[PDB]
């Protein structure tokens, strides 16, 4: 990965994502989210990420 | 029969009532400091606490 002053920005679109298989992963040090409840990330549908 | 605009009072009463009702029903669309003006989205997107 790049540095903080040159952070890597990427677009994700036109795919069937899967956050449930990613949320349950225990390798993450912290996972804190604002504005959405994580348990309700499997039914919301966005345009681009 | 010919000259109009002689019935101002009744028309004024009806206009006042209709305008008050319309502004009341329009008031429902405001955000009021929340993040969404439709209650279904806010219940279905964010944690109940
Ligand atoms: C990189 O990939 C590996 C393996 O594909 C991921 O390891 C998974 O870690 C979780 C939680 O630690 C386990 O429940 C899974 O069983 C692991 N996968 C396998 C195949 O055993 C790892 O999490 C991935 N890392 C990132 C940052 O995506």
């Amino acid at each position: 990965f790049a540095s903080v002053y040159a952070w890597n920005r990427k677009r994700i679109s036109n795919c069937v994502a899967d956050y449930s298989v990613l949320y349950n992963s225990a390798s993450f040090s912290t996972f804190k989210c604002y504005g959405v409840s994580p348990t309700k990330l499997n039914d919301l549908c966005f345009t681009n990420v | 029969s010919s000259t109009a605009s002689a019935l101002g009072k009744l028309q004024d009463v009806v206009n006042q009532n209709a305008q008050a009702l319309n502004t009341l029903v329009k008031q429902l669309s405001s955000n009021f400091g929340a993040i969404s003006s439709v209650l279904n989205d806010i219940l279905s997107r964010l944690d109940p606490p």
